[PDB]
C-alpha cells in the first residue's frame, strides 16, 4: 500500500567528494542539478550542491529526527574533514600535488570533462578513489604541511 | 602532467538506505501516526 | 590574428542535408573550442553548439539534439557542422567563433561562453 | 529562451540601458554573461563579457552590470555608430548557452 | 567470566591534537611507538578514523564522537591552525615544559 505511494521515490546517498585529473599543480535551486551532465559544466554548481548539506533544500518521530541529525552532522564532517587533511577545507575545487596515475583512468582528459559525467567518473574510479585518497593524506597534504612547517 | 582535483559538491550519489524523518503541513495531537514532532514542511 | 574561413552558401531543399566547414588559424586548433551560432533573417540569434577540438567532444542547443552532428579534422584545423532534416525554419547564416580563452578543464571554463573572434559567416537557404 | 528587450532609442548624448532577463540557473547562478553588437550586415563583435569585463578595442562608454537575476548594458553617449542590433549571451543552466532575442538600439 | 576474556582489550580515547617545541613562526595509530618527527607522517591515518543495545546509546556515542571531533576543531580554529594538521602558532616555548 505504501510501495503503491513510494514507487516514485529512491533515496541516495550524496558522495559530494570527487576526484578528477586537472592541469593544476597546488538558494537551493539546482542543489543536485548536473548530476545527468558532463563534468566541469558540473563543476560550476559546486556551490549551491556545498550549500544545504547540512540543512537541506511521539517518542519515535523524535528519535527519527535525532538519527537524521546526527548522520547529517556525521556525514558533513566526515566530508568537511577529509578535506580538511587533504588540505582543501575551504577552497570548493581544491587543486592537489598528486600526480594522475593512468592506471586509475586514462581517458584523454577531455572525455572526462566534456562527455564524462561525474555519476559515471565515480562508477569508473570507485575501485581507484580510496588509493587516490590515500595519496592525498599520507603524501602530498602532510609532507606539504611539513615542508612548511621547516622554517 | 595531469594532477588529481578535489572537488566538494559533485553532483554524485549512491544507494543507499539512511533513517527517515517526518515532515507535516501544519501541525490533531492524538493521532496515531502523530504530526507532532515533525518539522514543518516547506510552504513550497 | 585569428582567422576563421567558412565555406560558401548553399541552397537545400527541405529534408536535405548540408555540411558547412570553418577553417581556421592563427592559434592552436586543440587549445580552442569552436562555436556554432544561427542567426535567422528578421530575427534574433540563436547558440547552434561547440566542441571541443581537443578530443572532438560536443554540445548542442536543445533546439539541435538529433538534427545537429558537429565533427573535427584536426589535421586540416576545420571544423565541420552538419545539419540533418532542414526545414523552411532553417534559413539563417551560420556563423563560427573561436572562444575568449582556452578552457581549463575542471578549474576555469569563463573563457568558453564568451565569442571573442568571430568568423564571416555562410547562409543556408531552404 | 532569454527575455530581451526588443529595441530601445534615445537622442544623441543620452545615457540608456539594454536589460536582459533570465532565470536563477542561467543569469543570476551565474556571472559568465556577455553581450555582443551586430551593426547591419555586419560580423558580430563582443562588447561585454563575464558581466563587468571589455575586451580590448572597445571602448568604456559600453558598462555591463547584473543583480539578482537580471543583468543589463549600460551605454553612456550613444552615438550614430552604436546604431545596431544588440544581443544578450549566457550561460544555460547546464551544457548550454543562451542568447537573447535582440535588441534593436536607434539614436533619435 | 569476561575479564577473562577482555584481559587483553583496553579502551583508550584518542586525543589527536598535541604540541611540541619546533624551530618555526600503519593504518591507525601505527607509528606511535616511533619517535616524533618520523610519526608525524603519519598523522592523517589517525585524523581519518575520527568520526568514522539501544539506539540512544549509538546516538550518544556518535554525538560524542563528533563533540571530541568538533572541540578538536575548535581548537586548531581558536588557535589559528584551522586545516593545517602542522601549525606553528608563533608562541614561545616556556623551557619549563620538559
Ligand atoms: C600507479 O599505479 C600503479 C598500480 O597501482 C603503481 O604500481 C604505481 O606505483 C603508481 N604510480 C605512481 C607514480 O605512484
Ligand atoms: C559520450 O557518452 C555517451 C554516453 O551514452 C556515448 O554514447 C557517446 O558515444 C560518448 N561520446 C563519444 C564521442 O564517444
Ligand atoms: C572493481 O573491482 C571489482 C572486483 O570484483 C570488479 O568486478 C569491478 O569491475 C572493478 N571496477 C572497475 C571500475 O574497475
Ligand atoms: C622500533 O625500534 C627499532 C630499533 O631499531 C627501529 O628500527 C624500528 O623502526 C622502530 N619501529 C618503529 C615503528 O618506528
Ligand atoms: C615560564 O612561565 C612562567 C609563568 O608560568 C614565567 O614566569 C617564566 O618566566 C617562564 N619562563 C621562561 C623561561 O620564559
Amino acid at each position: 500500500n505504501w510501495r503503491s505511494e513510494l514507487y516514485k521515490y529512491k533515496v541516495v546517498k550524496i558522495e559530494p567528494l570527487g576526484v578528477a585529473p586537472t592541469r593544476c599543480k597546488r538558494v537551493s535551486l539546482g542543489f543536485l542539478g548536473a548530476a545527468g551532465s558532463t563534468m566541469g559544466a558540473a563543476s560550476m554548481t559546486l556551490t549551491v550542491q556545498a550549500r544545504n548539506l547540512l540543512s537541506g533544500i511521539d517518542t519515535h518521530w523524535g528519535i527519527k529526527q535525532l538519527q537524521a541529525r546526527v548522520l547529517a552532522v556525521e556525514h558533513y564532517l566526515r566530508d568537511q574533514q577529509l578535506l580538511g587533511i587533504w588540505g582543501c577545507s575551504g577552497k570548493l575545487i581544491c587543486c592537489t600535488n598528486v600526480p594522475w596515475n593512468s592506471s586509475w583512468s586514462n581517458r584523454n582528459l577531455s572525455e572526462i570533462w566534456d562527455n564524462m559525467t561525474w555519476l559515471q567518473w565515480d562508477k569508473e574510479i570507485s575501485n581507484y578513489t580510496q588509493i587516490i585518497y590515500g595519496l592525498l593524506e599520507e603524501s602530498q597534504n602532510q609532507q606539504e604541511k611539513n615542508e612548511q612547517d621547516l622554517l | 602532467n595531469l594532477w588529481v582535483t578535489v572537488y566538494y559538491g559533485v553532483p554524485v550519489w549512491k544507494d543507499a538506505e539512511t533513517t527517515l524523518f517526518c515532515a507535516s503541513d501544519a501541525k490533531e495531537k492524538h493521532n496515531v501516526w502523530a504530526t507532532h514532532a515533525c518539522v514543518p514542511t516547506d510552504p513550497n | 590574428q585569428v582567422q576563421l574561413v567558412q565555406s560558401g552558401a548553399e541552397m537545400k531543399d527541405p529534408g536535405a542535408s548540408v555540411k558547412v566547414s570553418c577553417r581556421a588559424s592563427g592559434y592552436k586548433f586543440t587549445d580552442y573550442y569552436m562555436h556554432w551560432v544561427r542567426q535567422a533573417p528578421g530575427q534574433g540569434l540563436e547558440w547552434v553548439g561547440w566542441v571541443n577540438t581537443n578530443g572532438g567532444f560536443t554540445k548542442y542547443g536543445a533546439k539541435f539534439q538529433g538534427r545537429v552532428t558537429v565533427t573535427r579534422d584536426t589535421s586540416t584545423n576545420t571544423v565541420f557542422l552538419e545539419l540533418s532534416r532542414l526545414t523552411f525554419g532553417d534559413t539563417a547564416m551560420y556563423f563560427c567563433a573561436r572562444p575568449m580563452r582556452p578552457v581549463s578543464h575542471g578549474i576555469d571554463y569563463s573563457g568558453l561562453f564568451v565569442f571573442q573572434f568571430w568568423g564571416r559567416g555562410t547562409m543556408v537557404t531552404v | 529562451a532569454l527575455t530581451q528587450p526588443a529595441s530601445v532609442s534615445a537622442s544623441p548624448g543620452q545615457s540608456i540601458t539594454i536589460s536582459c532577463s533570465g532565470t536563477r540557473s542561467d543569469v543570476g547562478g551565474y556571472d559568465f554573461v556577455s553581450w555582443y553588437q551586430q551593426h547591419p550586415g555586419k560580423v558580430p563583435k563582443l562588447i561585454i563579457y563575464e558581466v563587468t569585463k571589455r575586451p580590448s578595442g572597445i571602448p568604456q562608454r559600453f558598462s555591463g552590470s547584473k543583480s539578482g537575476n537580471t543583468a543589463s548594458l549600460t551605454i553612456s553617449g550613444l552615438q550614430a555608430d552604436d546604431e545596431a542590433d544588440y544581443y544578450c549571451c549566457s550561460y544555460a543552466n547546464y551544457d548550454k548557452l543562451i542568447l537573447g532575442g535582440g535588441t534593436k538600439l536607434t539614436v533619435l
